[PDB]
């Protein structure tokens, strides 16, 4: 038994299991009160008990253990670390860390870590000897994602478009040019669902600023990796320190040569979280957003790339354009160049209700020759001919009826040939 | 055969009192007692070990050959065995 | 050892020797950390560090050598200089120094020059006496540097083509207007390595502004000679401080009789970041921009000439178009008239997918006798006679057309001829 | 004889005390005993000098023939002659 697992578990089984290991209380509401009588008891009995954690670094010394299924919120049971545990095994924000963990003493609120025995799924002595993430050397990015699947439903039919239109490699820096009704978030999971399909070994990562929670909900039922959101309720504070928290988890991942793939819904709010919680610097620039604001977005979107010694993390970002405010569109102009590819969605083609309602003349990567073959950029070459003189809404109706009786991309390329 | 790292209480409990710097009652495996202080913990080839000025001979000793460690200030420690 | 060499040697060999000389954990933290590490470890046994850096001199009145490797960002491992060594060594900012260092003492906290033995190349007592740059008289440029590399390869023909679209002498101020999709990065690896081939002598440095990691790994790759660079997620005074320590490092080469060639991408988002970093003087132009604030760059680009005395410094910077923002129009109408040479990219012409994307009828050189013959000048005169007439598409596929059999641009306009 | 630079320890705890004013305690290369103040430190045809004065005696010497200082709040520093 582990604590994840009675955090996960609802009411009844762990109701069952009070009552079966002989505890004296079961009408107790509030799930804390019960699990820390329950580890407590654990504890008397001389039973080991497990843990699992990711570490937050805080500016006074010591290290709190949050919980991803929580989204990273504080709370009473996060595990405390103190600052020896950190000084002998060299670890930072963004660890995982699983290993023994010993009940709380009179003086803590929280449980006290008691021995690791896992860092980043590897042993301490291993996960102490890794370089660190900025001293590897970026790259281009040279092996392509294929989210093309062999489903052939009206699922894949975005999937395939958004394959021919625009090439994803491992360690791509993406950007999503959207109107505030494109019917994005479908996008977004049909993207999140090819990558999980597609590509298993790779971690998929979706993370969401300033969202209502039904959609939040509806995305952790719906997609198969990690799902960490921020309800619009919550401060600016909490965006920041959720996404620090999945940038540091995402970094030190990519340290061990693991495929980190990040879903940025969307880059427009974390840009205004990030300018509402820094502190004015003196001069703020036109449109009431502070220069130095956008330096820890930037950041945030820059980490992602392609690692030489092996690994990569891809960070695919939605922007949000003509929302209203001045100050969305001027950060969006200082987001405008920083991604390798870009995918512009049309808010006319949303009108006309057409899936997807992509831009293929505004949409492209910078280096389609490595991530493709060369049959395959030339066929490319023939529909970007074909396409880009004449208009985009009538081009995606071509695209789709193109792609309606076909299921195979090199079919398709073979119909549309002769 | 394997070696296990030491619990991460009872570490913090000796770098906690070799922080405060205060007289230290170590004992021997025939269980002699002396007065001395055990300067620091270095941790060398991923291992810790102790080096102990009780005599001036600065002997080096390895963590994991150490029973346990009582003190004066705080509660007597006991190593678990996980 | 030397320091220098420590800076050059990769990651994990640096964690090796460093494990070698006793140092613990030293894998998991900054570069710079690692070397300070390893070189207090050295200088505890006794002997001497040998050190270099380009000097930066700050407010207060100390100075910092800092390295290029590491495009002069701050670190723990540059070296310090107290102001009565600059009294000393009538020493200025970009001054590379050469010479011995001492580990910090007790409240120090970075390493300190111990003795001087080479100053700009030269020795401390010779490189005093050497006039200051803007001292020197400005002249028309009149010493052709030939991109022509003359080996008929199919990447020698950009070159030969810019060849017959603009000439650079020694001392050029040139612009390369450049609309976003068209070529700028190969043409500007093109001509970078063609100056490396054709003239080993002049010293080359390779400018990146706002540029992403994945450009800077390749360009510090392809690139033989010198190349720093600034990431877009690092701040303005980021950029401000690279730009500066480039120029006053080729002002310094320049005094010493050198020719010293700069090439920059680009000024557009130089000027951006000199915009952001400097106060608003009250009198804010159309898109933002600050009249001050151009004053700044427009010393950068204006500091190219060829001196009377033996030297010279060209800069060859490019500027983008069509970005749809304001900020780049209006600091390409401040910018267009201050150029020598004028080289313009056509976005239509890349649209055809055919390179160079270079517009010939609009491109060229001021004074362009002095660099030529007259021989190739009255040539050069008749090409462009001919070519005029046609459309840039066309001027461009005919000129590559009839620019492919023929190996030198003397059997082109032998060909030409008949 | 060609002058060497000193090295920067030396002239920095030099130019420190000539501004600072204190009464520098001297040795010369040839064992010359001094005590006195250095005024000025002045460099006069691409050698550096130094003016030291003693009742207004203000004597001049290269810096190469000073081969260590002291002072009783400072440590006395023997220069590098390599």
């Amino acid at each position: 038994m582990n604590l994840t697992e009675l955090k996960n578990t609802p009411v009844s089984e762990l109701i069952t299991l009070g009552e079966n290991m002989g505890l004296e209380n079961l009408a107790r509401m509030r799930k804390q009160d019960i699990i820390f009588a329950i580890l407590k008891q654990h504890a008397k009995s001389g039973e080991d008990i497990f843990g699992d954690g990711v570490l937050e670094i805080l500016q006074d010394g010591f290290g709190f253990l949050r919980s991803a299924d929580s989204s990273y919120l504080a709370g009473p049971d996060d595990i405390y670390v103190s600052p020896s545990q950190i000084r002998r095994f060299n670890l930072r924000t963004g660890d995982t860390i699983s290993g023994k963990i010993r009940p709380p003493k009179e003086g803590e609120r929280y449980f006290a870590l008691l021995k690791v025995n896992e860092v980043n799924f590897d042993k301490p002595e291993n996960a102490r000897n890794k370089i660190l993430f900025e001293n590897l050397t970026p790259l281009h990015a040279n092996s392509r994602l294929r989210m093309e699947r062999g489903n052939g439903s009206t699922e894949d039919l975005t999937a395939r478009v958004l394959d021919l239109a625009s090439p994803i490699g491992r360690g791509q820096r993406g950007l999503i040019v959207a109107p505030p009704k494109a019917g994005k978030t479908m996008l977004l999971q049909n993207i999140a669902q090819s990558i999980a399909y597609n590509h298993p070994d790779c971690v998929l990562m979706v993370l969401l600023i300033d969202e209502r929670p039904e959609e939040v909900t509806e995305m952790q039922r719906l997609v198969k990796g990690e799902v960490v959101a921020s309800t619009f309720d919550e401060p600016a504070s909490r965006h920041v320190q959720v996404a620090e928290m999945v940038i540091e988890k995402a970094k030190r991942l990519v340290e061990h040569k693991k495929d980190v793939i990040i879903l940025l819904d969307s880059i427009t709010r974390l840009a205004r979280a990030y300018n509402t919680v820094v502190p004015a610097s003196g001069k703020v620039l036109t449109g009431g957003v502070d220069a130095n604001a956008l330096h820890r977005p930037k950041r945030f979107f820059g980490a992602a790339r392609n690692v030489e010694e092996g690994g990569s993390l891809t960070i695919i970002a939605t922007a949000l354009i003509d929302t209203g405010s001045k100050m969305d569109e001027v950060i969006y102009e200082e987001f405008k160049g920083t991604g390798n590819m870009e995918l512009h969605l049309s808010r006319k083609i949303a009108e006309k209700r057409v899936f997807p309602a992509i831009d293929y003349n505004r949409s492209g990567t910078r280096k389609e020759e490595l991530l493709t073959t060369q049959e395959e950029l030339q066929k490319m070459w023939i529909l970007r001919k074909i396409i880009h003189p004449m208009g985009e809404i009538d081009a995606m109706e071509f695209l789709i009826n193109k792609l309606a009786m076909t299921k195979t991309n090199d079919d398709f390329f073979e119909m549309m040939k002769r | 055969d394997t070696y296990q790292p030491i619990n991460c209480d009872d570490y913090d409990n000796l770098e906690l009192a070799c922080q405060h710097h205060l007289m230290l009652t170590l004992e021997l495996k025939d269980g002699e007692k002396l007065q001395a202080k055990a300067s620091d913990l270095v941790s060398r080839k991923n291992v810790e070990y102790l080096v102990v000025e009780a005599a001036g001979e600065t002997r080096e000793l390895r963590l994991d050959k150490i029973t346990s460690f009582s003190h004066p200030e705080i509660g007597t420690v006991v190593v678990s065995e996980s």
